[PDB]
């Protein structure tokens, strides 16, 4: 992702 | 020589003195509770935090609602908090005077029951009283007629006054409300490419959400505009120095009130529901409401809601009728205002509940002195 | 110096003083009382309105008249109205000046027992006097023979009068009434698709009649006509801003007075009495009293009344006979007017009942000193 | 060789052929449709579900009834109803044969005209007619005098009938029946905690009421011995295995009838509407009345329902009289049954209404030769 | 006259074609890059290898998941990976013929986008279509009715499914996954004295868990065993030939399913969140979903973990409750059966997204002909 | 009265008692046994060297480092250490009273068993406690929230604090340490022309580092300097009087650390790994904890590595974030100097473990009363 | 209805 | 509440 | 009334 | 150690 987790 | 008035109800609590123009103690109804083993002897930490307190660290907090679409369902939580506002907060000694405590209509039985026990063997309070948020929000506004829209964080609710008399037949409560919003959002952010999901993280959402999203008059068009425009597009910053851009879900969110099938809810628009509440009302008196809607509570604080509102509710209404949306400055906190008025009213002073008449009658009736 | 005159016959209330070309006081019989709960702790209300304030806020109200077919039911609610007229509207101290009260004829002895009771006990009033309504009309009218139709809300009667020496024995008492077709056009609308029920409600059609309805000289090919023509409709703002068509609902109520079985009204029709009241008179003076028929009372106001009482006296008595139907303007006050005139007249003294004779013979004196 | 017979009413529908001793079709008037984004391809699923399809799946379904008051108001919906009556439960093509429909007495003339129209239309039906289910609630007890108390879901009458001649000025109409005390008793339950807001969660409630409340014989002290005794409480188990547990609501729902204002229904109530339309009738026969009331419909079935009515009269009217509320089982289809006599009587026969007529005469011909 | 399948989520890549009982095509998801001078010229080697080829020389490749969490993150190798598929493995020009590919539900949009572009771009697919893996599973087990618990390596989610009509708003994602777990028992073990750090060593770490792991009915109790008895433990060969012996991390690992917060993973245990999906439907459809729970994915393969679930399941629910926990031998590939069967579908046919309106309409058509 | 500190890590032993303000007993963890025969008799020498005797004669002595990455392995050896510093370094009998012992996170359980069990039964200690370094180096910082960076001579590890409860699940343990660094500038030297691989000669090495080496800003245009100018060069005498010169050695070490890819180290860089422990933790927390990186051991003191550790984080973080590098004078000790900060805390006298409750729950006990 | 319910 | 939602 | 009528 | 490393 672009948040939370790193994904 | 006063009284204690306070929003108790979901979302944030405040509080303040009657006669107070303003709450003093404005607050999150937050109860945290570190998840991560403490290590450092010496850190001088608690078990549990509230308001600020879990706001400030909420990184490390599970953080908690007590109060439920106005339900509270956490007794223990439910009492430290008011203790935290008596006593850390508004830094008085509640048992020296009277307090008003507010709810929306149609709550379990039980929810009144315990508050009224509680404040009375708890804080052992002199008198008290608890009181419909939606009247009070009339108080606010000064007028004996109207329906007010009580829009919060756990719950909506409509109620519609002719001159007092308020009719309870036609008293509508719609689980739909901000905390719900927030929600909603969180799972539309997934789309755009963000994921949010622990307790904290749900309260920076909430933020962004106060911050950001307004109600579109068209929303179709706007949908349409948003599709081929990074005019309705907006940075935010996170916490941690992120910065996000939010597209067309800045207006997507606040729709939902509009169209609550969003999240499942089978029920009908806010404004629908509004209409509907006029509806089950004579039509003697149904031209005086249409020109007296009230908004109220948190959400009412949306960017062109009222607009929205006029506009779906004028399409409802027949013709040539004065659709009003009475939505002035400060309706964020219309029912503390109005609190403060009721308390400050000394013909009010006979509806307190006394603890004599508490011991003899039992707490049982606040279904009978207290409306 | 002066009197009291007042119309306190069912319907509405009609007051001013003797001498006046007009009653100043014109309101509503009724009373009303609020059916929800109160909320709004300082909205300054009562537990009982009367006219003005009854229509005003009959959403909320449960209105109620205290008259019923000329028959006063409601004791309490009729001193409360009488109350309200003397001081709220003619704005005057009753206990000064004498007072002139009306009936129809042929009412139960003890409506008029009570009634000047309390004018002797409640408002003590120095002298006073009960008269009969169809009177009056003549000498509003300015004649000494004639019959006058007296049709008002609750009773329509007929009483023939020749150079006064009226003729009870020919006096007619019909409980068809205004009231009645109110009642009944309710239940056409909802034929037509419009539903009323509540008291609120039953005033706006009473509303509805008095702007809409009208008097067919042909009832039948009135019909003919309505079942293919929309010139005989006519739309019709409702208080909620909706808008209602009426068809030929609008000759159809009035025709009820001429057709009483459309209700179950077994009774013979307002123009049968009328013409039989005639019969039981002797044939010397029938003559005369065919060229005065006095039409009186807010039902003698629809359109075309008078031509169709015309025709169908015409059908019913002989040939060449002047069948007159006088009914000038101004007549649904005609009854007011003569008592201003009665009033005013300085012969007249010498019938007020003074408080002295009733202490001494007591209540039955109004069945003796007073016709 | 036949006819068929619906009760085509609110609620439920009930069908079967002349001369059947009960409906083999009972089930619910409801049209469901999906509200849920379908994704199992195959699923072989359908856009609109009836009665017992509509209530198996409720829980995906959102669910209207096509009917409201006794009114169609949904005749897209209505249509479908009869589509599915006739061939998927009754398998029969009603083409072949004549169909009795029936209706509350006073409703909005549209009403009639499309179910005529439709039937020769859509279902090009070779005769019909109308029938008010007061009457036919006679023709099942085989009484020719007595006034009969329909009341279903929508609605509740009384018709008063005297060796048949009708007495149309003396039917009352009551908006206020079994949907509605459904949808207060949601209201009630939500004090006692519980929350139901679904259309699936309306017909759960509805299921409770149908196996719980009962008619208090004292409301009063019923409620007295509620309040201190668990005797009056009472299980019941949900669909997904919740137990829940009523209170006093057992019978405070029924008791609504009675008090009509519990819901802001300014009407008078059930026992003193039925004495209002006896006092429309004239002296001679309303001894009679007062022998031959006839309990109709499901609503009729709460246990004790009879002895309250009978209290409630007893106490209305005069001393002495034989005050018999006639209350024998399986009046909850009276309706049908006396559909299916008379139906199967001979000489009612001449009363059908031929396509013939029809063309010529067009709808209207539902007002003239059809009651 | 065929497509393509395949799963192409975390872990492993499972394809073959649509009518196909079983995949052919079985390796895992991992492109590997020397880290390492390559000296011996002549040694015909690679700078990228997949799969099998990536296992097989793990010692020297640095391994990475073009995959993480469900969301496609290095493009670049997922085209290769991709690549690999279809050329080396299926050993077919995928441009022949249309593809199904799948996805966790929640995913950021853009993921979608680009694996639409690249299927027409690099591959130029005839067709394709996106489906959700929970729903394929229901297909597998050729039930319309039920919850679809997928938990793979990378994501775990519930999609409750009513005959169709999948519910969007009870979705449920979770992170915590197989890939997680794999970490966390990395951890564990050097507690135990092993280091596991390169990733070829998570490989391996990956090896043990798929063979000896299991879950306990009593994770309590089961540690009270493990801590006096050596007969939980259990010998391993590694690669190099030394052998490990495993203690209670043989079942510790599993729990964390049950106890997220073992690795500070705030969310609910796995059962607590297939409940509150069931929680988030209507009462009425509940009981079936209980009925019909269904088990998918890799870490469904745990000894004992279809009874755990019944357990902690049995515990939340209500009492009564039919609770049965479905869970096939195979249903490790559940999902991809379940590709196979819908794809040879024929009514599926007409949801194949062709090339035509993807340049007709764009990438966006995803969002709208595509589920 | 007192209680003993030490550092009982890899590399160096240090030791004093609690309050003191530096350790006295400062000496290698190193020891010496003789590789040669012995001639002289009456030579009075031993069979076994300790710190000081080992590095005094370490050309003729064998020497070991018991201590390996943190793990104890030659416990004869560590027995050994500890023996010599009770008594010969520090001339106390430990048996008198408490004594602080310290490791790295994430060691095998049984290094900690045996710990545990040689204090109480070697030594007969009172009361002891194992306490994880990077925890005592904030101590010494005097902080409660930061990242700790604690790297030794056998181990480097991160452990992200929020005011005290430490993040277990963010907590990286890396084997590249200062052993490693030396070792690898013993391949780099003989690179440059000098050859080392005595034990003796390793201990050279590892004098020459801690003198010349520093940390280069931009590693590339280091070396491209280097590469033409001997201002980088240093010379150096060895203790045989020859003299060496270090060219672009001086650096290249150092840069390890950053690049571990250089002794085959697949693992993240040490910037890389720091970032990464953040990156595990909630948003919440992260800006906090980019504010306060500490750090500690001897490999922070080469010259430059604060501002290079800066550097790379700041590119790795997001922009606007104040990226601060704690790194103060006599940071060499900060764990020792934490050591005796707690220990002189009267608060923590709760946190021993005394002999009676080692007797009472045997080992085992250190996994559950201490952390 | 039209008017007073909403029928 | 202890019947539809989860309060 | 107290007889034909509810007057 | 007694895997990875010669610890
Ligand atoms: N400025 C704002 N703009 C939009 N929404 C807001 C704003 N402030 C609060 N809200 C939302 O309204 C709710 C809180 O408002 P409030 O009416 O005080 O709730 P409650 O009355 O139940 O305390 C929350 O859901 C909150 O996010
Ligand atoms: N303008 C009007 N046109 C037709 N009917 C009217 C009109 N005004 C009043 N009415 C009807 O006549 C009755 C009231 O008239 P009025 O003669 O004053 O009654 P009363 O004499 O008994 O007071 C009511 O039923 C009223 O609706
Ligand atoms: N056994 C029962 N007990 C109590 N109320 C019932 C019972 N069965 C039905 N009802 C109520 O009566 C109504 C349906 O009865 P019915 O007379 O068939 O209505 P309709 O005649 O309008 O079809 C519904 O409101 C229903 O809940
Ligand atoms: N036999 C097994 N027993 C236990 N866990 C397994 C087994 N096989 C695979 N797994 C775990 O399940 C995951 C892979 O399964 P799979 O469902 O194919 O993942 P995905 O569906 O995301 O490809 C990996 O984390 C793997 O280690
Ligand atoms: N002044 C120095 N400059 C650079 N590196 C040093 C210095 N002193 C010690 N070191 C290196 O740091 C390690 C010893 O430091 P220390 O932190 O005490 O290790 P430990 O904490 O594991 O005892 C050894 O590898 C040593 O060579
Ligand atoms: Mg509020
Ligand atoms: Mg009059
Ligand atoms: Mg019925
Ligand atoms: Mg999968
Ligand atoms: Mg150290």
């Amino acid at each position: 992702w672009x948040a939370x987790c790193p994904a | 020589t006063t009284a204690l008035v306070c929003d108790n109800g979901s979302g944030l609590v405040k509080a303040g003195f009657a006669g107070d123009d303003a709450p003093r103690a404005v607050f999150p109804s937050i109860v945290g509770r570190p998840r991560h083993q403490g290590v450092m002897v010496g850190m001088g930490q608690k078990d549990s935090y509230v308001g600020d307190e879990a706001q400030s660290k909420r990184g490390i907090l599970t953080l908690k609602y007590p109060i439920e679409h106005g339900i509270i369902t956490n007794w223990d939580d439910m009492e430290k908090i008011w203790h935290h506002t008596f006593y850390n907060e508004l830094r008085v000694a509640p048992e020296e005077h009277p307090t008003l405590l507010t709810e929306a209509p149609l709550n379990p039985k039980a929810n009144r029951e315990k508050m009224t026990q509680i404040m009375f063997e708890t804080f052992n309070v002199p008198a008290m009283y608890v009181a419909i948020q939606a009247v009070l929000s009339l108080y606010a506004s000064g007028r004996t007629t109207g329906i007010v829209l009580d829009s919060g964080d756990g719950v909506t609710h409509n109620v519609p006054i002719y001159e007092g008399y308020a009719l309870p037949h036609a008293i509508m409560r719609l689980d739909l409300a901000g905390r719900d919003l927030t929600d909603y959002l969180m799972k539309i952010l997934t789309e755009r490419g963000y994921s949010f999901v622990t307790t904290a993280e749900r309260e920076i959402v909430r933020d962004i959400k106060e911050k950001l999203c307004y109600v579109a008059l068209d929303f179709e068009n706007e949908m349409a505009t948003a599709a081929s425009s990074s005019s309705l597009e907006k940075s935010y910053e996170l916490p941690d120095g992120q910065v996000i851009t939010i597209g067309n879900e800045r207006f997507r969110c606040p729709e939902t009130l509009f169209q609550p099938s969003f999240i499942g809810m089978e029920s009908a628009g806010i404004h629908e529901t509004t209409y509907n509440s006029i509806m089950k009302c004579d039509i003697d008196i149904r031209k005086d409401l249409y020109a007296n809607n009230v908004m109220s509570g948190g959400t009412t604080m949306y960017p062109g809601i009222a607009d929205r509102m006029q506009k779906e509710i004028t399409a409802l209404a027949p013709s040539t009728m004065k659709i009003k949306i009475i939505a002035p400055p400060e309706r964020k906190y219309s029912v503390w205002i109005g609190g403060s008025i009721l308390a400050s009213l000394s013909t009010f002073q006979q509806m307190w509940i006394t603890k004599q008449e508490y011991d003899e009658a039992g707490p049982s009736i606040v279904h009978r002195k207290c409306f």
